[PDB]
């Protein structure tokens, strides 16, 4: 399990610009509650929780706060049993 | 690394008598048996049967109406749809004959949401897919 | 299934064909080691016809008559090629012209006899479907509704015998149409030619190097004394051959020790895993040379099937194989025909496993729990079936040391219930 | 995004007896039912029946006055109406023949808040509104 806390900055010189684009954000995360990972579409980044702090600074911070989490398996392409033999006795 | 997924549990879509259900958050469903355990003269393990089926399930959700108390004990079907997205083989199953086990007229705290709790009992299911 | 190289002069040349419970003289091997086969009670005989190259099939051909000009419409062959007198007569009916007798006949006896209104599709099925032809076949050869000339007894001719020489490719070709199709047990039909007898011998070894275990049963000639018979048992010494040592009555002819091979392969076959041809009374009336505690003993000793006249009936006096003259590291028990069918059985079973583990389980350690797993719950299974009384399945870590990444070994190591 | 509306657990006015209870904190009200499982005796399933049913319910609220202590166990109505706000549909239900199980005379701790704790059963339920 590979858990990142990604947070978000959006920056504009209007502020009702920022909300909204901040507000867009959120809903499209929460209602797509999953990101492609890539264009082949193998895997996939669930969201977990997003949160806004309005408040934080728009540079150094960043406002969008998003923990997105994604499960992976081991892969092990390991040696076949192509050929299964056995010999008998009493 | 290949890919693999967990099936979230919010993909959940439950259709209590054909029409869908919006505010349940939590569903679960057995079919128990009857263990008929049997002792035999000259062997120590026990030894298991079938016996007899017996489903049981419960639900809980926010209260938006009174369909369960209108429901009363009539028999209703529950189709249960798990969607998966990573791969889109969602697993449906069809629960046969439900009934409910008491209705919940009235269950609601001053400060909270008012929540259902639903539970009862079902004659047999179909697993529809897979 | 017993497979059957019947030097006879019925039988499908060139095929192997199926037999239920269901040839018929004595010199055709059809019916004079067929019936070896047959008595045993084995459940299904799959049999072959031994014939010389040259050899084909009789046929005649017949024309109509209600025409004047005579033109062919009907035409006859055997079933089976031969050159036997199967003799047809074709007489006008007495009631109505347009009917006529279809007479058939084996070499003289009437073989069947029926009437047909000269509707040559009808006639050929009448001449093929009925029971009584058996032995021939009709065939169209115009489409004509017309009456055929009469004739009489009409010899079908341009074959050869089944039985036309008994030479060396002229066996090994059954061996070889053998190779394709898997049996429990090959008898060769009775020939003492050690040759013959030495290119089955090789073959089997062959076929065994491909899992096919077959079960190889022999003998020697009548002429082959105690000596001579244990000389030629000692000669083979592998576990699917079996050399029969003294020869045999049932009805009228001596059968030499490979004859009556046959009928060991039948009780062998048809007895199954449970029951063992170790002490089994037999059908035939008589045995000679008979055989003392000495010679009984030289016999086994060297590989042969021994039968004497030890009580009222003819029995068999163990079960031996031609391994028996065996070495220190495999026991005695492994010298016994039933324990080694079980055996060959056994790695038929374990061949249907490792095809069932085809290489989609990595051999891994997981993968070689899940094998052995799967072996020890066949062999768990057979000791509650009772024919196993203790097994111990492992990993062949003598091999599996060596073992590629592709390729996996185990072993299997189980004992069975003794008969006195 | 259209809307929803959670019931939110303050709305509810309960009438206990024809006089408006004001103090209640939380209300408990289930109509149970005897299953009566029977196991038939060719079929490998367990088939349920409605049986007989039975009321229970069960209060929680702040002690304002000896109302409960002085009602004993007489019978008497309870209402509840689960008011919605955001769409006027109020739930409204009502419970006949309520009985007491235990007539709460004391129940208070030193430190806090002196609360009382109603159970008992209900004959049974009209469904007035929805």
């Amino acid at each position: 399990e590979i858990t990142k806390t990604m947070k978000c900055h959006v920056v504009s010189k209007n502020k009702d610009e920022i909300v909204k684009l901040l507000e867009t954000l959120e809903t499209s995360l929460i209602i797509d509650k999953r990101v492609r990972l890539r264009e082949d579409k193998n895997m996939y980044l669930t969201l977990v929780s997003v949160v806004e702090d309005r408040e934080s600074d728009m540079f150094t911070t960043g406002q969008l706060t998003a923990v997105f989490k994604m499960i992976g398996k081991i892969k092990r392409e390991g040696p076949t049993m192509d050929k299964i033999y056995g010999n008998g006795n009493l | 690394i290949e890919e693999a997924s967990f099936l979230n549990g919010s993909d959940v879509v439950i259709l209590i008598d054909g029409v869908e259900e919006l505010y349940m958050e939590e569903i679960k469903a057995d079919f128990e048996q009857d263990e008929q355990s049997i002792k035999l003269l000259g062997c120590q393990n026990e030894i298991s049967r079938v016996g007899t089926t017996k489903g049981s399930f419960s639900l809980n959700g926010y209260k938006t109406d009174s369909k369960f108390a209108k429901l009363g004990f009539r028999s209703f079907e529950i189709i249960y749809n798990l969607s998966n997205s990573e791969t889109l083989g969602y697993e449906s199953i069809r629960l046969k004959n439900c009934r409910l086990k008491k209705l919940p007229l009235i269950n609601s705290k001053a400060g909270e949401i008012v929540k259902i709790e639903v539970e009862g009992s079902f004659r047999g299911y179909d697993l529809l897919n897979e | 299934r017993l497979a059957m190289p019947i030097r006879a002069n019925w039988g499908d040349v060139g095929k192997v064909v199926t037999i239920k419970n269901d040839g018929d003289d004595m010199n055709y091997s059809a019916f004079k080691l067929g019936k070896l086969a047959l008595l045993g009670n084995v459940k299904e005989l799959l049999l072959y016809r031994l014939v010389d190259g040259n050899q084909k099939k009789g046929t005649l051909t017949l024309k109509d008559t209600t025409e004047n000009s005579a033109k062919d419409v009907i035409k006859l062959e055997t079933k089976y090629p031969t050159a036997r007198n199967f003799n047809v007569t074709i007489k006008s009916n007495l009631v109505d012209s347009d009917k006529k007798d279809f007479i058939f006949f084996e070499n003289t006896k009437q073989l069947f006899s029926s009437s047909i209104k000269g509707t040559i599709d009808e006639i050929v099925l009448e001449i093929n479907s009925n029971l009584d032809n058996e032995y021939v076949i009709a065939t169209k050869v115009a489409d004509s509704d017309t009456i055929l000339a009469n004739v009489v007894n009409q010899a079908l001719e341009g074959g050869n015998d089944g039985c036309t020489s008994i030479t060396n490719e002229s066996y090994l070709k059954a061996l070889e149409e053998f190779e394709r199709y898997s049996f429990d047990s090959f008898v060769l039909d009775g020939v003492a030619d050690e040759a013959l007898q030495e290119t089955t011998k090789a073959w089997v070894a062959k076929n065994k190097e491909l899992g096919k275990d077959i079960l190889l049963f022999l003998g020697g000639k009548t002429e082959d004394n105690i000596k001579q018979i244990n000389d030629k048992s000692k000669s083979f010494n592998d576990e699917n051959i079996v050399n029969v040592g003294s020869s045999a009555y049932y009805e009228n002819i001596k059968y030499t020790p490979s004859e009556v091979a046959v009928y060991i392969a039948a009780l062998s076959v048809s007895k199954g895993i449970t029951g063992s041809i170790c002490n089994a009374k037999t059908i035939f009336e008589e045995v000679e040379p008979r055989l003392s505690q000495s010679e009984v003993k030289e016999c086994l000793k060297s590989g042969t099937l021994v039968l004497d006249f030890d009580d009222g009936d003819v029995i068999i006096v163990d079960d031996v194989n031609t391994f028996k003259k065996y070495v220190d590291d495999k026991n005695e028990a492994m010298g016994y025909i039933s324990n080694i069918m079980f055996i060959n059985t056994i790695n038929k079973d374990t061949s249907l496993k490792r095809k069932e583990f085809v290489g989609k389980i990595f051999n891994d350690a997981t993968g070689q729990t899940t094998v052995i797993c799967a072996l020890k719950k066949y062999f768990e299974e057979l000791m509650s079936q009772g024919i196993i009384s203790e097994f111990n399945v492992d990993i062949d870590t003598e091999l599996q040391a060596t073992a590629k990444a592709d390729e996996f070994y185990w072993k299997w190591d189980a004992v069975k219930v003794d008969v006195m």
